[PDB]
């Protein structure tokens, strides 16, 4: 296991030992069938997967200054053109939605006729960084939690920016500057009666 | 039923009260604490409200006793009902989700060890530091009882602190009251009271306000 | 055996001992609605579902209430509400109905499917894995998996008094609304004023001197 | 509004009307006293023509070229101009009552129908039994949809006579 998420409390008996990222956490107890463990547990390391991406995408995009990532999209709302980094795009977001449906339905179509398939290797590995399976099991723990961490950013991204409106660099900037005056208290909505 | 002291001397109190919790004198006209599990929990509930109203009189009577005498500091002549409305370093909205958040870890740690004894006495993140293997909820020691003063008569200390809480909840309740009905400082209450406590008298003050 | 009427001929379709293990069995059933067991099991079923929401909106209704009086909040009155709530809103009443009766819709006939054939909602490879969470406990109208997230229901020697609070109190709730709808149709104010208005005098502000509860009078 | 007619508070049939019937009241009433027991009557007779003219009119009800309220029927015109105490609400308290008493005299017969003498019971009422089965008659819908799932509603065929074809 990879630790306790509530020190002394006993471990579920439905969680594997060599699961990575298994600190015990199912206190619904959403996985205590076989079949559904599985299912979740493609999805969750995809779900991080993707968090990750997203997250690391908002940031560049707002530390590189070229807007956040809700004004992202805004161009085709308006009237405007993609910009990628200063470089523009013809591409419409008529074009875009039938390239990227096109693109995500053969690609995911690939990935589910596998039958469930976490850790393909191969050519998605070049590298060769998990060659073995000794420090592959370390590498998962990693990849989980920075997943974990990337959804749990995310979330915490949308969240802020529906309470207050500025992107996570200004609400970093912010915050840093004014620490007792600017966070989820002062907002206005996270706590009604203050 | 036994030799135990009681609050009416020949009254028959109930079995479940053998004098196993601190304070114990078969106070229960309601029966509230028939049930074990209800006992259990209400022991602990009866312990952190004496703690924290023991806290509460506490600060509540020592800023104003220090300010009828020649100390002086920034919160003075601001009642005890009015300090919330007062100018800090931070809002108040700030310091009630850092307390939140803290006392969020706290309460959910004691909880732990209410459900499971001793299964909360590591510390998690030094873990050469822990608190000693016997211990009983809501009696934690350890790095809590740095002096070790629990090393005596626990028993006396017990019954004195279950005393010294019931006394002080009172106290609260009372200072609510007397907010409520006079709407003034309870030192300034009791030194009118003091002043000539023939006139001075809760019948007398509500007979005055009917 | 706790009784509504001490004295009183308790039915015998309410002393089995399938209808005991009900919470909140106080032998009252005068017009001998739930003489059929599956009748009986189909009204607690309708029961519990009336105690939740009425909770549910009782305190939406008093708790709200009781802040506006005070200056913590400023919600409009709970038969005012719905106005004001709708004419600063993204969509209008018909449409949020419409969304609202089709998500309801799902959910309430899966729980019906459950009240037909108890832990079928466990069909394997039938809601996307979730189905496993899906399947209620050994009593029908309580069920674990996502409902219930804290696992209070886990321990046995509190859950015959945790059922008999949340029934007794639904009923209160149950009869809270009922007052409230009331008291709307007899002094034209919300809950909380005719609270206020019955402690200013009660010896004359009730519903003996509203002139509608008492028309002969 | 509906099919052609006028509502009764802005008809002049409806006030001529109004206006006949305290007009001959008035000229009965014209021949008596005005503190005798004829005269008081005839002033009550009035008042409650007046009551009654101006609670149709105020009950929104639709007139006709005669002056007469006219009823709707229909549940969709009913419940969509504001119509549905005339035939709607009404419809369903007759259903309420009726199935009342039918559901109450069948109780009444099923329950003395297991006894030595039925037929004897049918011609002498057996008084508390009728008053408790007329007084647990309330919940006569939901019983009565209850026995109706259970399928202990209606009778098998072959226990019901019939004629040799
Ligand atoms: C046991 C705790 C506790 C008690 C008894 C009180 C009692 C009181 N506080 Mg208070 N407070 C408490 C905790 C806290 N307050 C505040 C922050 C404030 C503020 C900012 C103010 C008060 C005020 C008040 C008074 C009026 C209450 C009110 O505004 O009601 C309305 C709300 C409800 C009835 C709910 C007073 C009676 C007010 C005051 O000073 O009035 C003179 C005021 O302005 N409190 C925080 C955040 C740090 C608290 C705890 O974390
Ligand atoms: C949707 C993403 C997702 C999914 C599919 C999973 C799936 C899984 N997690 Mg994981 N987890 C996630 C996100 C996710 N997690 C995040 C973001 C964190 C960081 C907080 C964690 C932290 C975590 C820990 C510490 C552990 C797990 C564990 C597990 C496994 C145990 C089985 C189980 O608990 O039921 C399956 C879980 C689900 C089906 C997710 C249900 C989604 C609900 C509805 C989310 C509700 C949140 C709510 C909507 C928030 C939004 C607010 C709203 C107002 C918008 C399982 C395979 C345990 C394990 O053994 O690891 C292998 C364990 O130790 N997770
Ligand atoms: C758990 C009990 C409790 C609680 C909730 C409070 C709460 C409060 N106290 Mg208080 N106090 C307490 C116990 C408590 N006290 C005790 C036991 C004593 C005696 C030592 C004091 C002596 C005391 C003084 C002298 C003052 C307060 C003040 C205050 C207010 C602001 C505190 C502050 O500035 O930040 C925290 C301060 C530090 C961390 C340092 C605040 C509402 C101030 C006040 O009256 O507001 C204007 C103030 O002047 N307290
Ligand atoms: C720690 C308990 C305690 C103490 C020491 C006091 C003391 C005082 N109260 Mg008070 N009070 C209390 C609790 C207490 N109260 C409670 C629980 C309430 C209900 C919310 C009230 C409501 C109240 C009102 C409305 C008023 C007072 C007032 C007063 C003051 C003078 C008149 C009087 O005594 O009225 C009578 C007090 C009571 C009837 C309280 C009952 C007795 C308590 C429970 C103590 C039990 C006695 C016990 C043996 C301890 C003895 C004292 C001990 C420290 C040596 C006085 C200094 C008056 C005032 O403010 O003066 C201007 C006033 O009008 N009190
Ligand atoms: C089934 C019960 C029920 C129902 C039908 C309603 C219905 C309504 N409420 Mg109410 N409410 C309820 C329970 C209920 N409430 C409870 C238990 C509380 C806590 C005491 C509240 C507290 C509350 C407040 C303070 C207010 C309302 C308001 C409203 C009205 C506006 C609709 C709305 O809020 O937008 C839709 C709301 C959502 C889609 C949910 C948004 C998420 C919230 C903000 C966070 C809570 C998290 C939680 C998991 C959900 C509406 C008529 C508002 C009003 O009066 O309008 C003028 C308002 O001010 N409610
Ligand atoms: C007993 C036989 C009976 C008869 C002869 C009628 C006859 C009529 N009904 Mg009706 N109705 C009945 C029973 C009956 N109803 C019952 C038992 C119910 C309760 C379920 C209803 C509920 C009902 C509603 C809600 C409506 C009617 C309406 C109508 C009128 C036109 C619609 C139509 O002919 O289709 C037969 C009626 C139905 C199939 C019911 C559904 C309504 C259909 C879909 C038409 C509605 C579309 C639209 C409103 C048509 C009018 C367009 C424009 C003039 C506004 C018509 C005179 C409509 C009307 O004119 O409104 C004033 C209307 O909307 N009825
Ligand atoms: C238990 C009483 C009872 C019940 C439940 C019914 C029920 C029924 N009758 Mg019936 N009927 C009754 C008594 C009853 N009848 C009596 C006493 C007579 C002699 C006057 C008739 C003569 C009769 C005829 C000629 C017809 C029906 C028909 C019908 C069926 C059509 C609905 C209808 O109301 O028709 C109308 C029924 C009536 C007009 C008579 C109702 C008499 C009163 C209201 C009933 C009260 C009985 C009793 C005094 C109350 C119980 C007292 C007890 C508690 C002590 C229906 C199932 C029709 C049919 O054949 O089915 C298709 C039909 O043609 N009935
Ligand atoms: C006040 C709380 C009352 C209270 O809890 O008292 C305490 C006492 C409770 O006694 P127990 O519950 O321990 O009863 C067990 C035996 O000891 C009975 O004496 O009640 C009585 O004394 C009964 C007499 C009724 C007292 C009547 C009140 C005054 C009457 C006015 C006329
Ligand atoms: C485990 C469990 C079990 C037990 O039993 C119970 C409970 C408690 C329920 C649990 C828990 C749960 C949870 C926590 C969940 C969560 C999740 C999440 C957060 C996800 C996210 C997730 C997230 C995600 C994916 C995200 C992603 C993102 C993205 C893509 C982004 C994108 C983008 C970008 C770049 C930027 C631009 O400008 C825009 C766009 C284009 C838009
Ligand atoms: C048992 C029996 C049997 C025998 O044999 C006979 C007899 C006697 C008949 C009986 C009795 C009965 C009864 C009493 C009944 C009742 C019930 C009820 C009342 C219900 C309610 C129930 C109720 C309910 C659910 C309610 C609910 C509510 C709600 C949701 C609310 C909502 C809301 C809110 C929040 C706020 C806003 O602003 C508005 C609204 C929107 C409005
Ligand atoms: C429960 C009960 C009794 C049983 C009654 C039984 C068995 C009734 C069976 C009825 C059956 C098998 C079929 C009934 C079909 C009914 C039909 C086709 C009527 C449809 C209604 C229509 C078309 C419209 C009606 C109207 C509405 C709703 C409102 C207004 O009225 C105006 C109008 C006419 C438009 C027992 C045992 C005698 C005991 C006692 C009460």
């Amino acid at each position: 296991k990879a630790g306790n998420w509530l020190p002394g409390s006993d471990a579920p008996a439905w969680l594997p030992d060599d699961l990575p990222g298994n600190y015990g956490f199912d206190p619904l107890s959403l996985g205590k069938e076989p079949a559904s463990l599985k299912r979740f547990t493609e999805s969750e390391v995809i779900h991080g997967r993707w968090a990750m991406l997203g997250v690391a995408g908002s940031l560049a995009v707002e530390l590189l200054g070229y807007g956040n990532w809700y004004d992202a999209p805004l161009w085709a709302v308006n009237g405007g053109k993609a910009t990628w980094f200063g470089i523009e795009v013809p591409f419409d977001l008529n074009a875009l939605l039938a390239f990227e449906f096109v693109a995500m339905a053969a690609a995911e179509g690939q990935r589910g006729d596998a039958g469930g398939v976490v850790y393909p290797g191969g050519a998605f590995d070049p590298l060769g960084f998990a060659k073995d399976s000794s420090k592959s099991g370390e590498l998962k723990l990693k990849e989980i939690k920075n997943g974990r961490l990337a959804m749990v950013a995310f979330l915490g991204f949308v969240a802020q920016h529906a309470a207050t409106g500025k992107g996570p660099i200004a609400a970093l900037g912010e915050h840093l500057a004014n620490p007792w005056g600017a966070n989820f208290a002062t907002n206005g909505i996270s706590v009604p009666f203050f | 039923d036994a030799a135990l002291p009681s609050w009416m001397p020949g009254a028959d109190l109930p079995g479940y009260l053998n004098g196993t919790l601190p304070g114990d004198f078969g106070f229960d006209p309601l029966y509230l604490g028939q049930d074990p599990v209800k006992l259990k929990w209400y022991a602990q509930a009866e312990l952190m409200n004496a703690r924290f109203a023991m806290l509460a009189v506490a600060g509540i009577l020592v800023p104003e006793l220090l300010s009828n005498i020649g100390f002086s500091w920034p919160g003075a002549g601001v009642a005890w009902y009015d300090a919330g409305k007062f100018e800090y370093f931070a809002p108040a909205s700030s310091l009630f989700g850092v307390q939140m958040l803290l006392f969020a870890w706290v309460e959910i740690r004691r909880y732990q060890d209410f459900v499971k004894p001793g299964s909360a006495n590591q510390d998690p993140i030094f873990t050469n530091n822990k608190l000693p293997d016997g211990n009983e909820p809501g009696y934690p020691g350890g790095i809590f009882d740095p002096f070790g003063w629990s090393k005596g008569d626990i028993k006396s200390l017990k019954l004195k602190e279950i005393k010294n809480g019931r006394l002080a909840m009172l106290a609260f309740a009372g200072f609510i009251g007397q907010a409520y009905t006079t709407g003034t400082t309870p030192l300034k209450n009791l030194s009118t009271h003091l002043a000539d406590p023939w006139s001075t008298t809760v019948w007398q003050n509500d007979l005055a306000r009917l | 055996r706790q009784s509504w009427l001490p004295g009183s001929q308790i039915p015998a379709h309410l002393d089995t001992p399938a209808a005991q293990a009900l919470a909140g069995n106080f032998g009252f059933d005068p017009l001998g609605l739930g003489k059929d067991p599956v009748a009986l099991r189909w009204y607690q079923q309708a029961e519990l579902i009336h105690c939740r929401t009425a909770m549910a909106g009782v305190a939406g209704i008093l708790i709200p209430g009781l802040l506006t009086k005070a200056g913590a909040l400023n919600v409009p009155e709970w038969y005012d509400a719905g106005k004001v709530a709708i004419e600063n809103s993204f969509a209008p009443w018909g449409s949020l109905l419409a969304v609202q009766l089709f998500l309801c819709g799902f959910v309430e006939a899966k729980r019906w499917q459950d009240i037909r054939k108890p832990g079928s909602q466990g069909e394997p490879g039938s809601f996307l894995g979730f189905e496993a969470s899906l399947k209620g406990t050994s009593e029908l109208g309580y069920p674990g998996g996502p409902f219930d997230p804290l696992g209070l229901s886990k321990e046995a020697d509190k859950w015959a008094d945790w059922k008999l609070k949340e029934v007794k109190n639904g009923r209160l709730a149950m009869l809270a609304f009922l007052g409230f709808v009331a008291q709307k149709y007899a002094t034209g104010a919300g809950p909380v004023d005719n609270l206020a208005a019955h402690l200013k005098d009660p010896w004359h502000v009730n519903y003996a001197t509203n002139g509608v509860s008492l028309p002969f009078l | 509004d509906i099919a052609g007619l006028t509502p009764c508070s802005e008809s002049k049939a409806y006030a001529k009307l109004e206006k006949k019937e305290l007009k001959t009241l008035e000229k009965r009433l014209k021949q008596y006293e005005a503190d005798s027991a004829p005269a008081v009557a005839l002033k009550a007779t009035m008042e409650r023509t007046k009551a009654r003219f101006a609670n149709y009119a105020k009950a929104g009800l639709l007139c006709g070229n005669d002056g007469l309220p006219h009823l709707i029927a229909d549940p969709g015109l009913a419940l969509k101009y504001g119509h549905a105490g005339e035939v709607f609400i009404p419809t369903f308290g007759f259903l309420y009552v009726a199935g009342y008493i039918g559901y109450v005299g069948r109780q009444y017969l099923i329950a003395v129908k297991g006894e030595a003498k039925p037929t004897d019971k049918e011609i002498i009422i057996d008084v508390p039994l009728a008053t408790k089965l007329a007084w647990q008659g309330a919940g006569w819908p939901l019983a009565a949809v209850q026995e109706l799932q259970r399928g202990t509603l209606l009778e098998k065929e072959e226990n019901i006579t019939v004629s040799p074809r």
